[PDB]
């Protein structure tokens, strides 16, 4: 979270928190309810976001669900949608926390080794998360959309 | 007097007439069909050097000094363009190095300047304090270690994964991680086996202690360590110096502490960064 | 005779420093046999106290394989 | 390194003067463009691999001999070195765009880069062309207001190599 | 600067700036307007602040301007007040920059050796900086008083 | 090569070559003639090998040449077969060298970076390498087949 | 570094070409010479101390000024430095002979040796004389066939110094 | 030397290719800027002594130590040598601007110059500052576009001395 | 041995053995019968080789046995021949191992300081091992004599 | 580093000759001046800070622009580096005087100092003026003879820089 980031920076520099990051903490706690309402607005739209993103991904990449591809078959497409579920939940966690820390610590560290073990193509992941970004930004107003897109494109860059 | 109206000029080298001694090597470099291959002037430089103190130079010549860039180990070659200046630098000559940081933290004036408090002039320091037995500081320290030892990140196939795992797990310290990087086969390939031995010693010294060598005491010691024990001997000896222990203990990644005036000139004298009058 | 397991206490006698350094004073680490003589010397230089040393990886008294 | 704020601070400190109207105007001009710079930097960070893709593909389409036998980028190792150098250029152009200053380009990138490339045999013209290709590819993603900002730093790098 | 420090941290790690670092830069550029207002207010009042601080210091520590004192005489008192003006300008530079880096570079690194070569007492400098902080914070607003006093206390600790 | 690897392994510890290294070089120079014969038999028959290997690869992984696939289209398939020709040339280089060294520098360092910059799927590369190995071992006798298979196995594991 | 096999491989790799009859002829030549090279390498490894012994003694007998006071080899330090340089020369000539290529000599020894010796005040004529001493000393030990092979690398070192 | 037209000719000749649309575009760009280059060169040649006067005055006013005793420019001979160096920098910047390429700058100024100043003890930073002074003085006389063009080559000289 | 060296070299980079290391191990195990017959031949004739080696040393270096020397006396001569026994046993160890690691870490590591602590001349040691080489190669067959000779040459270079 | 005794030892070792009467005479002269040297060194050590204070005060009074904005000694950092350099010069001059040989100056002080200062931007002439002011201050404290002795080393430093 933002508080954790400020505390670890202070501890690394071995001094108390300055008025600047104290103001950072005040601003973060002042915006908590907006983060929670954004987290809901994403949460009711789980199925619509995930299914639209999967449809767009397999529109751009028919080879993935083509015979011989990674997502060929109903069960493997279900696993695709479940991975998108994981990443949408992680984006909600990041929005609530104020930074991307839950996103990496749960789904970015070691993701390349995991998906190499799973024959999962990383370009497919980045296209899927870009589709989820485009879908999720439409659900929100501009002020919410910008911050949510920050988490989404951080995740896209990390997957790439 | 020598040729007159009707005689073609000839080279007046040894045996034709009396030969000057003060320009011997330069003159017989000039009486060579490879003289046009050298574009740096050699006589103005020579006659200026006869009347001035020693330059800021590696004790084994200017071709032994690498460019102070992030990565690469770029040296001047004797053969592509001679451009070679030899200097009678003795064994007790101590080079004048410039601090990459607080000027009065230089070891020549302040012997305790290595353990001095870091200013904002100094580079970023990476230290591993994480439980020394989820943390992004460990990965930051790993990347900083790769950035110091190699100057850059390596490709995925080249990572010392086992040493990294031992690093976040706490079995080995940052110093042992740096040692595993510097004694690795990839470091030997990149910075040892394709270079003149003293060039490799100089570059490795700069990567590991963060400063050029001071003179022929250090270069000769590491040269004899090469002679006796090889690349591993040189690298382990540099890491086993006391100076390393005071400036970089077991916890902190090495960083650049000194530059040469040429390396400073590379950054400061670019048209953007020159101080405007 | 490959790996030693060394625990030691190294107090600070030259400075008073305000960062976190509990990990630097008391620590248990694995040192190679070839590294251990120099490591023990360096620890004794700094005024540290060596509490216990144990053979871990290799086998004591191996005429070969070390 | 030196950014726009530090550049103004230094140019006034060397004079010994306090901030006057011109100084505060320069500081205002920097602060006004901060949101644009941060948004562009975020976009470039999230799309760096795509930018390198498109610039490399364009460069090796215009000059296919670079990646074919006898070319400087012909091997997996040398192709990797090429795309790595392009990534370095993109990262430092983003840094220079955030800073509002070209100083970091001079003191972390262009210092001895031309002589290093001459030593290595790296073709300078082809590297300048790759930097230009990164410039067009980035301009599409960031938008015109940020494209103009990235253009000056890409041109600074190109003139440094050239 | 905040931007310089974020860029240097990202460059040291050979990475692009993270969402947290961009968030710090975003907050800094947002606050730049009021920090410029604070710096301009502190600049317009330089003569008043320097004069009032000088009289407060010399009445609080008469031995500096007494015969045999460091600042005794017109020229030495002028040099005293000129150092005060230097440090006021440095505080304004720190105000605009967002951190104490200009102060450190221009007037904190090597300050003790310089004043030791000048026979200038360091407690006198510390009390002079304290008087400057008192005068400046008294003249300007309470909300900006904390921000300005942060840099003033940094300087007071550095010269102490 | 064997000589190069032995010499660098000797030089790194500043010694002359040990009896084992000299014996290894002796074995290599004794097997040189059959190595050249294997390099022959792979070299003349390579139009065949490339065609059968590509056909088998696209049969076992139709997704690559399905719409949305990497090798979709005549020209990208041509680039695919060109890469296969590259790697089989590297294999003959390794056979003559007696080590996987020329393979390693020419086509293993940074290969993941390059096939990410091209989004060539590494599992497809590995499948193509197995296809080339099977086709090539088909045209060699058992003693030659095992030797070429070691180099193909190294290539496939390296791309994996 | 580079040996004969790697030299042929790199030539055909830069040409993007295939191993033709000429390449296989060169490979056959190296494999034919390999056993002689290995025997010579083992012999030189056996007698390296003896070769340095005799070459140093002969060089200092032909030019006794070096070891008398005022000579470049007059001290324990400078004499040991001379012996260390000669031991390098022998070891690296043996490496080049076993490889069949002088690239290792170039990059590891000759790139920077002239300037090092000129800065140190080391006589280069006398160093070439010492190299020739090692040459004809090891020629007797390795035999005429192996002497003809090691001689070209000793002459390469001498020509690089001269 | 080499100019823009010769640069394009050489780039296409090494490839063995005939001129295509990109090469013709580059040639057309040079032909478009030729008239501006000629005007700037004539203006500079008319005012070279002036530009040297203000640049030297600026440099020696901001750094008076250079011309006091113990300074590098302290004598009539050394002051004349300094102003002669500035004159040559200006002339070759004009040559490069007319040619459109920095090849003459390298060949006739920058090859071996840093070594010469290192031997002579010349402060290269002060020389670069004098070059920057000549740049700003020249720009005012030549106008906006001519100033940008001339500043390209002045900055090339300054970075080459680096 | 060869297997140990290959395994440690491969594990240095945490990777499986290269086809080059597999090939050197294959050549080592292929030649086990000849080297084990060599071990037979050497261990059967230990006393003879040791005796002629001592005689050749004493005739080549009458210095050692003469009064005031290291080997003067019956006990010191016995220690001389005992060391020759040790070293030929180590040579057999290296032959069966295929690598000089047993010789290295049993009789080579620390031998210089050791014969310094015994006042034993190292030229005497090299003369001893040369005599041992001559005597052993005289008895062995043409192909086996060379293989024994390379290990003896390694030992000679190791001592001095 | 070599003193008078070491210089005699080396000039007799190069010849290979033992000591004779002349060497003993030179050594006796050095011991004759040794008491003066030790007293001067002790006096200078006792008052190093004072000497630096008047020397820097005189230099900055004679050249006020140095410590004003735009001068090379305008910062606490740069002022501290300046007085640090002055301490270097005093300490190494004391070393050279105590050794009776100017070798240490060439050996540890004047080597690459011109290039270092020219890369930093330090005024060489003003540093020489600081050295001369330090000479004047040191002479009054050490007395007439010790001043004449220290003057040769101060003049050596000033001529080495200039
Ligand atoms: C919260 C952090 C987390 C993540 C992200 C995660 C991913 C993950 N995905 C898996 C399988 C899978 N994942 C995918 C999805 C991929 N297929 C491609 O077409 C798409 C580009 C892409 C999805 C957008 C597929 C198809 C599989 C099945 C692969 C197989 O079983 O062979 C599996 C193996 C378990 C299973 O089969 O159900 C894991 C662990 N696990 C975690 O603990
Ligand atoms: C003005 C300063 C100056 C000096 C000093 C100088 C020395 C000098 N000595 C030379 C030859 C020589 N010099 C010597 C002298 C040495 N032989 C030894 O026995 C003795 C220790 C010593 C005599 C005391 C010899 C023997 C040669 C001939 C070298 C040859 O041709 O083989 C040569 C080359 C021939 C020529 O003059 O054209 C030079 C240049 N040259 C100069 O311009
Ligand atoms: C951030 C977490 C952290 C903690 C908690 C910590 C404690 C700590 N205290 C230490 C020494 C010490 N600690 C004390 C304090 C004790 N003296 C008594 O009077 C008091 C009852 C008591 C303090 C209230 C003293 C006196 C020493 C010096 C060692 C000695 O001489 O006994 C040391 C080792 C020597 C050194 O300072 O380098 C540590 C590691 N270090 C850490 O990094
Ligand atoms: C000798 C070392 C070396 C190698 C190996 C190498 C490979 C290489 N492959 C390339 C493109 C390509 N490579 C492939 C191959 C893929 N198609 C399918 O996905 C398969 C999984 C796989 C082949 C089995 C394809 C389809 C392209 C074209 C990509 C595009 O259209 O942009 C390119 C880009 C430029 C060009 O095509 O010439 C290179 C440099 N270059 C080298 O210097
Ligand atoms: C961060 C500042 C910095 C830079 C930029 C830098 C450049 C640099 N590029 C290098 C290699 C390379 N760089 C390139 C890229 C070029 N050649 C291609 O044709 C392209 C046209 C072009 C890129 C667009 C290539 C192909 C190599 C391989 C050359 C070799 O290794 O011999 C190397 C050699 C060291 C190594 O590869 O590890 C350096 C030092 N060094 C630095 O310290
Ligand atoms: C921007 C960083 C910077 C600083 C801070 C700075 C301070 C500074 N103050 C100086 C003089 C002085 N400074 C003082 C000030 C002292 N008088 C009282 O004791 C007070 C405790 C104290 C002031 C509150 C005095 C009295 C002098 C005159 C010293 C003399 O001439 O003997 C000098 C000597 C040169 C000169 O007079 O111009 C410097 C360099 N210079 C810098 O470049
Ligand atoms: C000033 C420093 C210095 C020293 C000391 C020195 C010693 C030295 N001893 C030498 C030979 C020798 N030294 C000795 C002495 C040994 N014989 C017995 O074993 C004794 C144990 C011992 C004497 C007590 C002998 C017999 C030789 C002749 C060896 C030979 O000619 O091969 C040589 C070779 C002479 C030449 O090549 O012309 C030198 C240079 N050199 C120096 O630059
Ligand atoms: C592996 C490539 C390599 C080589 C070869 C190399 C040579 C080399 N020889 C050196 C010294 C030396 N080398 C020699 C040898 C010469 N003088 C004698 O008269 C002979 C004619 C001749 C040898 C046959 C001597 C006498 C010194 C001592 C120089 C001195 O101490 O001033 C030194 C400097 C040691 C120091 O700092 O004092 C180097 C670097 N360096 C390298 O990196
Ligand atoms: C014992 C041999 C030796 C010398 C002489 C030496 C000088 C020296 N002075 C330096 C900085 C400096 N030196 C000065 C001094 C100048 N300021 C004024 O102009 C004066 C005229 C003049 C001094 C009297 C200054 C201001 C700096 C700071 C430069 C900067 O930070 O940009 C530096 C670079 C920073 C560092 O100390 O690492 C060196 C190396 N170093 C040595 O190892």
């Amino acid at each position: 979270s933002v508080v954790t980031k400020a505390i670890v920076s202070a501890d690394a520099e071995a001094r108390y928190l300055s008025p600047g990051e104290l103001d950072r903490i005040r601003g973060f706690v002042s915006s908590g309810e907006r983060r929670l309402r954004v987290a809901q607005t994403l949460t009711e739209s789980r199925e619509r976001i995930i299914k639209q993103a999967g449809d767009q991904l397999f529109q751009k990449r028919p080879d993935l669900v083509s015979p011989g591809g990674n997502a060929y078959g109903a069960e493997r497409t279900a696993s695709c949608l479940r991975d998108l579920d994981y990443y949408l939940r992680l984006v909600t966690f990041g929005i609530v926390a104020g930074d991307v820390t839950p996103i990496e610590e749960i789904g970015v560290i070691g993701v390349k080794e995991m998906y190499r073990n799973l024959e999962v193509p990383l370009p497919g992941m980045v296209e899927a998360v870009k589709a989820m970004k485009s879908v999720a930004t439409g659900l929100l107003s501009g002020d919410d959309s910008a911050e949510v897109g920050y988490y989404f494109d951080y995740l896209a860059g990390a997957l790439a | 007097r020598i040729f007159g109206e009707d005689t073609v000029p000839f080279i007046r080298d040894l045996g034709q007439e009396a030969q000057p001694s003060w320009n011997w090597g330069a003159a017989y470099s000039l009486y060579n069909y490879a003289a046009p291959r050298r574009k740096v002037p050699q006589f103005i430089t020579l006659y200026a050097d006869y009347v001035k103190p020693l330059p800021n130079q590696h004790p084994y010549g200017s071709g032994n000094d690498p460019l102070e860039i992030q990565f690469g180990a770029i040296f001047k070659s004797e053969t592509k363009a001679p451009s070679a200046r030899p200097a009678p630098i003795g064994k007790d000559v101590q080079r004048i190095l410039i601090r990459s940081g607080n000027p009065i933290t230089n070891e020549r004036g302040n012997p305790a300047g290595g353990i001095s408090d870091k200013t904002s002039l100094s580079p970023q320091i990476f230290k591993l304090t994480q439980d020394n037995r989820v943390e992004v500081n460990v990965q930051a320290v790993i990347r900083a270690a790769y950035q110091q030892v190699f100057g850059r990140q390596l490709y995925e196939g080249q990572h010392l994964s086992v040493s990294e795992i031992k690093l976040e797990n706490g079995e080995i310290s940052v110093k042992e991680f740096v040692r595993d990087l510097a004694t690795s086969e990839i470091f030997r390939k990149l910075y040892w086996q394709n270079f003149y031995v003293c060039k490799s010693i100089e570059y490795i010294h700069r990567r590991l202690l963060g400063r050029p060598t001071y003179g022929r005491d250090e270069t000769n010691r590491y040269y004899d360590l090469a002679f006796k024990k090889g690349f591993a001997g040189v690298v382990n000896a540099i890491l086993d110096t006391m100076e390393y222990a005071e400036v970089f203990g077991d916890d902190v990644v090495p960083y650049e502490r000194y530059v040469t005036p040429a390396g400073l000139n590379l950054r400061k004298l670019r048209a953007g960064t020159v101080p405007t009058l | 005779t490959r790996l030693f397991k060394v625990t030691a206490l190294i107090p600070s006698y030259k400075k008073v420093r305000g960062g976190r350094e509990l990990q630097n004073t008391y620590f248990t680490k694995l040192v190679e046999y070839d590294r251990w003589f120099a490591e023990q010397q360096r620890i004794q230089k700094q005024g540290g106290k060596i509490l216990s040393v144990k053979m871990v990886a290799g086998k004591p008294g191996l005429n070969t394989g070390v | 390194m030196q950014d726009a704020i530090t550049s103004v601070i230094n140019t006034y400190d060397v004079q010994g003067k306090y901030f006057d109207t011109s100084a505060f105007d320069k500081l205002k001009a920097y602060y006004a463009t901060g949101e644009l710079r941060v948004r562009a930097a975020g976009t470039i960070s999230a799309n760096a691999a795509t930018i390198i893709k498109e610039a490399s593909a364009k460069l090796f389409s215009n000059q296919p001999d670079l990646v074919r036998p006898g070319g400087n980028a012909y091997t997996t190792r040398r192709y990797a070195a090429c795309v790595r150098d392009m990534d370095y250029f993109l990262r430092y152009a983003t840094y220079a765009m955030l800073a509002g200053d070209t100083s970091i380009l001079d003191e972390r990138v262009l210092n001895g880069l031309k002589e290093t490339y001459n030593s290595l045999g790296v073709p300078i013209s082809s590297t300048v062309q790759g930097i230009q290709a990164m410039k067009e590819v980035t301009g599409s993603l960031v938008g015109s207001g940020a494209a103009k900002e990235m253009g000056v730093y890409f041109d600074y790098l190109s003139s440094g190599l050239s």
